[PDB]
C-alpha cells in the first residue's frame, strides 16, 4: 500500500511539467483510428498509456508496485515493437523510461 | 496545436 502511494507519485512526476518534452507521446492512448496507424492493432495486442494506468492506480486495480512496473514497461515495449529503432519517438521513449526506472528502484522498501 | 495533432506529426 505504501509501495503503491509510491507508484502515483512516480506516474506524477512523469506527468510533471519538468519531463514533458519527452514525455507526452505516453500521456494518453493511441487513437489508432485518429492517427491513422492502420497496422497498430495487428502489432500491439496489448496497448497501454499513462493516463490508463493512472486510471488503474486510482481504481486500485494493481495488487502491488511490481504489476503497475509491467503496465509501465509494456507501454514502452509496445513503443520499441512498433516504432522504427531510429524514430524520434525510440529516443523519447528510453528518456521516459530511465526516469521511471531510476525512481521505480529508488522506491523505499 | 492538440496532443493528437503533435502525436500524428511525430509519428507520421
Ligand atoms: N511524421
Amino acid at each position: 500500500s505504501e509501495q503503491l502511494k509510491c507508484c502515483s507519485g512516480i506516474l506524477k512526476e512523469m506527468f510533471a511539467k519538468k519531463h514533458a518534452a519527452y514525455a507526452w507521446p505516453f500521456y494518453k492512448p493511441v487513437d489508432v483510428e485518429a492517427l491513422g496507424l492502420h497496422d497498430y492493432c495487428d502489432i500491439i495486442k496489448h496497448p497501454m498509456d499513462m493516463s490508463t494506468i493512472k486510471s488503474k492506480l486510482e481504481a486500485r486495480e494493481y495488487r502491488d508496485a511490481q504489476e503497475f512496473g509491467a503496465d509501465v514497461r509494456l507501454m514502452f515495449s509496445n513503443c520499441y515493437k512498433y516504432n522504427p529503432p531510429d524514430h524520434e519517438v525510440v529516443a523519447m521513449a528510453r528518456k521516459l523510461q530511465d526516469v521511471f526506472e531510476m525512481r521505480f528502484a529508488k522506491m523505499p522498501d | 496545436w492538440s496532443w493528437l495533432c503533435k502525436k500524428y506529426n511525430l509519428i507520421h
